[PDB]
């Protein structure tokens, strides 16, 4: 029965494109060629940051951007104050292979995971004052990529195993399971209503979700090499990946095929990670040429380049009032950059 | 001046948390780390427990140094996507079953076993990470290919084979065969060594092993080199 | 005297003193570069960039001392001999530390006391440095004393002390620079007779390059020694009939030396 | 039969993915840069912001 | 948690004292130790402060000399000693821990206190309300009074809020004048600008009796008010 069962989906997978044929009408260069450019772009370090002694894998702003926690492969979760450079915390891990990190929206509880398959909780504000683990959720077959809260009390994960997951912290148990990619997923970004989500995989994929039915909604290519980042757009209603190949490109919802592709010549290394400008106009990423690029979104033309670290940029954060850029690469270090009036 | 008095409180303990960090680094420097690989058929389960989840993690001190072995063959994943958390280890123990070319693989039976240690080592050692990595090589099951080479001989697996059917003959060959693919054979030293019951020997040379490596890299560090 | 040979040698320590002058340039550029970006260095980069900045104070004082004693022209301050007695046993003591710390960190005793003291050598290396500095300081402080005194008289016996407080002063640091690079060539040379079985491609190559590069240096320092010295006693030796031929010999010692630390740093080689 | 039944749940994916409205990608560029066009002018990482404001300065 | 002092009682002039604080039930090192006595009919005053890896120490200018603090970590204890006692030092001293940094909470948790009975510039906090009568479900506001503003660039004003009751240990309501402790429920507010401070409690319950107590922790000479006395 598989000649015909394979028969009728490639029927389908020709009826979809010519959809998508029915759909495009104009590019997006023809609406953004009139527009009046960004100009030159110069940031710089106003405060840096020291104290690890090893590669930074991960970093995530707080909700009142004033917070930061960091993750390094010498086994530390430190919290920072970026306003004066203090340590107000640095919790000791069980497993140095970490991979991700998270802060909830509230402030009480931060999230970690790794190669060892299981994501750890950890709460900040108790009697006794010191930081105290508090779940530790089991059940995926293959390392954690990436980890987002959800409401202080539900968690949502992607892992190597092909596999996200949500659950439930009290009872500790999943709640659904999404599946339906080929090769292992390495990203996903929330929407800011909390009702779908995106995922990118190896098998240069992307996909939603729905968060509560639990069911695949959109499938989205057009990239040849694994997917290394994504990001949501601030609307909601649109998307940026990060691939492995030198290029990026933009995605629409409520139209599945692609807007913009941002790529040169002489960059050839891939994209490490990528995120947005509250506004939507500024698209930044973190390269293999040992420095992080700027990106106009509905131009892509470069307009800034910021350089300064000796390695690898692995990890890019903007804060949620926008005042300030966090950058990690693996010289063990961390630095945050605002431009000057 | 101009700072509160709980700006103090806090400038101390950041100073409190920077000095644990430092000690932290200190006691974890002083510490040798190994990575195990080679193809999950054999040899990988009995050197681990020679010495005495997604990751295993082991520890031993032997002549006043700490070794970290660390096992990982059971993530089941694409390895180029995880295989630069490793870089920067001492070395990496890689094993081969030996008496397995005229044993056959269950999925492609036309393709052997040692050709697939063969992809696996040529994988392994000319890898973008590991070019200064050495690489610490465990011949596997020698009484059973002493008792298996008496019946057939390496034109199984190695129709261009000659010589002897005799053992020292055809490890030797196996062993330069081995050897052979290399190419950087400025930096890397590959050294050899064919395993017996006694694990107290083992221990022994990876032990020379690694005393080579640290002393070449202080030598690396002091710009003698 | 022939003219020629005293203009040959003008010029051909003309030319040593602007090679050493700029090596030590580009030495404490590329250095201090890197250690206020990095906020922290290893300390052979420390004692490199020590020995930078001791070379550029003496060769300038060993210019304007050599135009000033030749062309006896305006007789003034110019006979500058203290900061050069200062600056070289200054050079002594760094370069002595230099080769102390290539026998610690290369040994491969791991005692825990020995493990102690030799992370507290790393945690402090920058007192350590103030120390040599120190015992640079104290030592010079007699000449000063003795230079006075015979000033005074001006304006045997008393130089004669001056003479004894000279040799003492520069015979402290050699024995410390022997002793640690003989135990080195020692120790590897034992390593090298009996490591034969441990294949040879990495190993034995690093290993002979490390002991050739001790014996060039060590033949190199021993000269500039013996020059110096001889120089110091200048009965034999007249200097008044003989300057610039002398001059360029003891500079191309000095430029072999410079020469070699340039191009031994790890992290130069590094950069580049 | 596995294979069978991934391509039966392939073809039923398939046939939901199918029936979803879609619409031209011209007022959705319009929509995209509309947004941005609305916050535009509190934007830190763009518009220059006075010293003495500065979190960071 | 729990802080259980000991020592103390009658002493004769001229002798000395050692007083003891040990603590039970939560982590120590990394917090910061001060004490606090008790006037017999009157507010309390500060006398003493360590700091946590035993850093800095700050004490009163009223028992310079002969007044030691000490503490000993690993055995989790504290200790007093006093020297040259009179008829000053007739007072019931209090154990109090405080931990600083970003969003903490000073002044969280206080203990019961030991009796010391002997035989025969600074900021000034003045509140002159001394005793109102209320009546349960009315609402009532407390005012307290300063010389020099309390509010410093970094944003942040410095004054506290105590509560104690008739056979108790004080309890902590209110601290950098805005912000509620654990435990604490919403009826209780606070407000103010520069030098007048106001706290409000809408519903009152039959436990809100005793003395209300306003604290500057400015300037390290820490002064305590005239306090505020509610009844029936
Ligand atoms: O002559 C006096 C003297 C005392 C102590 C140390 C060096 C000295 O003389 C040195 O002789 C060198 C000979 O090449 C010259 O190059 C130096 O400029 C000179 O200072």
């Amino acid at each position: 029965e598989l000649d015909q069962l394979r028969q009728e989906a490639e029927q389908l997978k020709n009826q979809i494109r010519d959809a998508r044929k029915a759909c495009a009408d104009a590019t997006l260069s023809q609406i953004t060629n009139n527009i009046d450019p960004v100009g030159r772009i110069q940031m710089r370090t106003r405060r840096t940051l020291r104290g690890h002694l090893a590669k930074i894998y991960a970093m995530h702003w707080g909700t009142d951007s004033r917070l930061l926690v960091s993750a390094s492969q010498d086994g530390k979760l430190i919290i920072w104050d970026s306003y004066t450079t203090n340590k107000v915390h640095a919790i000791p891990l069980r497993s140095s292979w970490v991979m991700t990190c998270a802060y909830a929206p509230s402030g009480n509880y931060v999230a970690c995971g790794g190669l060892d398959n299981i994501c750890s909780i950890y709460n900040l504000k108790t009697r006794e004052g010191n930081v105290r683990v508090s779940r530790e959720l089991a059940g995926h077959t293959g390392y954690l990529s990436c980890c987002r809260f959800l409401d202080d009390n539900q968690i949502v994960t992607s892992s190597g195993d092909t596999t996200c997951a949500l659950w439930d912290i009290e009872t500790g148990q999943q709640t659904t399971t999404f599946t339906g990619h080929t090769g292992d997923v390495m990203s996903l970004s929330l929407a800011p209503d909390t009702r779908l989500f995106v995922s990118g995989a190896c098998d240069a994929s992307a996909k939603l979700w729905d968060v509560r039915e639990g069911m695949c909604r959109q499938t989205f290519t057009g990239h040849e090499s694994d997917i290394n980042a994504i990001c949501f757009f601030p609307n909601g209603n649109a998307f940026a990946t990060g691939s492995d190949d030198a290029t990026c490109r933009l995605f629409d919802l409520r139209a599945d095929q692609e807007l913009m592709t941002y790529s040169h010549d002489n960059i050839i290394c891939g994209i490490t990670s990528v995120s947005f400008s509250k506004s939507g106009r500024l698209l930044l990423a973190g390269y293999d040429d040992f420095n992080c690029n700027v990106w106009d979104a509905l131009k892509a033309d470069r307009a800034g380049v910021l350089a300064g670290h000796d390695n690898r940029v692995s990890c890019l954060g903007v804060t949620d009032d926008g005042m300030a850029v966090a950058t990690g690469s693996w010289d063990s270090f961390l630095k945050i950059w605002n431009g000057s009036s | 001046c101009t700072l509160s008095a709980e700006d103090k409180a806090a400038v101390e303990r950041s100073k409190m948390i920077d000095r644990n960090l430092r000690e932290d680094g200190e006691k974890a420097a002083r510490e040798v780390k190994l990575l195990l690989l080679g193809a999950g058929e054999s040899g990988k389960s009995t050197i681990v427990k020679q010495m005495k989840t997604g990751i295993v993690e082991t520890h031993f001190t032997f002549k006043d140094l700490h070794f970290k072995m660390f096992d990982v063959g059971g993530q089941r994943s694409e390895r180029k996507k995880w295989i630069h958390c490793f870089e920067g280890v001492t070395a990496i123990i890689f094993c081969v079953a030996l008496s397995d070319y005229d044993l056959v693989l269950a999925e492609d039976e036309e393709m052997n076993r040692m050709h697939e240690s063969m992809k696996l080592f040529d994988s392994i050692c000319n890898n973008k990470w590991f070019t200064d990595t050495s690489i610490i090589l465990f011949l596997n099951k020698k009484d059973l290919f002493e008792e298996k080479i008496k019946k057939s001989p390496l034109t199984i697996c190695y129709p261009e084979y000659a010589g002897s059917n005799t053992y020292e003959e055809a490890a030797a060959y196996i062993q330069c065969q081995f050897e052979d693919l290399n190419k950087r054979k400025d930096t890397k030293e590959i050294y050899t060594h064919f395993t017996c019951a006694t694990d107290t020997k083992n221990v022994q040379f990876v032990f020379d092993a690694v005393t080579d490596v640290i002393i070449k890299n202080n030598l690396k560090d002091c710009g003698l080199f | 005297i022939p003219i020629q040979l005293t203009v040959f040698f003008m010029i051909i320590y003309v030319l040593e003193s602007l090679t050493i002058i700029v090596q030590s340039s580009l030495i404490v550029a590329v250095l201090g570069r890197e250690w206020l970006q990095v906020r922290r260095l290893m300390p052979v980069d420390m004692i490199l960039i020590s020995l930078g900045i001791s070379r550029f104070c003496l060769q300038w004082a060993s210019m304007l001392n050599n135009f000033c004693s030749y062309f006896n022209l305006n007789y003034v301050l110019c006979n500058l001999t203290i900061t050069w007695e200062f600056f070289n046993i200054l050079t002594f003591w760094l370069n002595s530390l230099l080769t102390v710390f290539y026998c610690i960190k290369v040994s491969s005793f791991t005692h825990h006391i020995f493990l102690w003291l030799r992370w507290r050598i790393l945690r402090l290396f920058p007192w350590i440095l103030l120390g040599c500095l120190m015992i640079t300081c104290v030592t010079i402080i007699p000449s000063a004393i003795g230079n006075y005194i015979q000033i005074q008289l001006l304006t045997e016996n008393f130089h004669q002390y001056q003479f004894q407080a000279h040799t003492v002063a520069l015979v402290i640091p050699f024995i410390l620079f022997l002793a640690s690079t003989i135990f080195l060539m020692a120790s590897l040379t034992k390593q090298i007779q009996h490591h034969s079985t441990g294949h040879c491609n990495p190993s034995m190559k690093a290993r002979f390059t490390a002991l050739r590069s001790l014996a060039v240096l060590f033949i190199v320092f021993t000269s500039y020694f013996l020059t110096i010295l001889i120089t110091i006693i200048g009965t034999l030796f007249d200097k008044r009939c003989w300057l610039w031929v002398w001059e360029a010999f003891v500079y191309a010692f000095i430029l072999m030396h410079s020469t070699s630390l340039m191009l031994s740093s790890p992290t130069l080689k590094r950069i580049l | 039969t596995a294979s069978i039944a991934q391509a039966r749940k392939l073809v039923e994916q398939l046939k939901m993915e199918a029936n979803i409205d879609r619409i031209k990608v011209s007022k959705a560029a319009a929509d995209l840069m509309a947004y941005c066009e609305a916050h535009a002018k509190e934007d830190p990482l763009l518009t220059p912001v006075p010293a003495s404001e500065n979190p960071f300065r | 948690v729990q802080l259980v002092e000991s020592g103390g009682g009658l002493v004769q002039p001229g002798g000395s004292r050692k007083l003891s604080c040990s603590a039970s039930g939560f982590a120590f090192s990394s917090f910061g130790m001060h004490w606090v006595r008790q006037a017999p009919e009157k507010g309390l005053e500060w006398v003493a402060y360590i700091s946590s890896g035993s850093g800095t120490i700050y004490y009163a200018d009223t028992v310079k000399g002969r007044f030691t603090i000490s503490r000993d970590d690993p055995k989790n204890t504290l200790f007093l000693q006093m020297t040259s006692l009179r008829s000053e030092d007739t007072a019931m001293y209090y154990c109090v821990r405080s931990i600083y940094y970003y969003g903490s909470s000073p002044f969280d948790f206080w203990g019961q206190g030991t009796t010391l009975t002997v035989s025969s510039s600074d900021i000034v906090m003045t509140q002159a309300t001394s005793s109102v009568p209320v009546t349960p479900g009315e609402s009532v506001s407390i005012s307290c009074r300063s010389s020099k503003s309390l509010l410093h660039s970094n944003g942040n004003t410095y004054l506290y809020w105590f509560l104690q009751r008739p056979g108790q240990s004080p309890q902590l309501l209110i601290y950098r004048m805005s912000n509620l402790a654990s435990g604490v429920p919403d009826r209780f507010s606070g407000s103010g600008s520069g030098t007048a401070f106001t706290l409000t409690i809408s519903r009152l319950e039959a436990e809100d009796v005793g003395v209300y107590y306003c604290m500057q922790h400015l300037e390290y000479p820490l002064t305590f008010g005239a306090g505020t006395k509610l009844e029936l």
